[PDB]
């Protein structure tokens, strides 16, 4: 929700976050690596 | 122009007498954009309706 909200602070642009920059910028490679994680993650379960 | 900010395709709309040329989409900030598909260059992002 965190990474949802500084991206509708941009766009109406007022005011940004001290120091949450660094998890935006980043967000997009933990979206990749999230759903790259899951991927082996469920494997793991279903093998159980 | 250089400020290219992605925003949100919050509505699409597509119509037979319109044709397969144009797909008309509304934007989370209030705006309207056309995109007309071509077999030349991949996509191209034609009208602005409201900027």
């Amino acid at each position: 929700r965190l990474l949802k909200e500084v991206k509708y602070f941009l766009l109406l642009r007022l005011e940004v976050p001290t120091t949450a920059k660094d998890i935006y910028t980043k967000a997009e490679t933990y979206r990749t690596q999230i759903v790259a994680l899951d991927m082996i993650v469920d494997n793991y379960n279903h093998i159980k | 122009g250089e400020n290219e900010e992605i925003i949100g395709g919050t509505a699409l709309e597509y119509n037979v007498e319109a044709g397969p040329s144009k797909f008309l989409i509304g934007t989370e900030s209030g705006s309207i954009l056309t995109a007309n598909k071509k077999l030349k260059k991949p996509v191209e992002i034609t009208t602005r309706y409201g900027l």
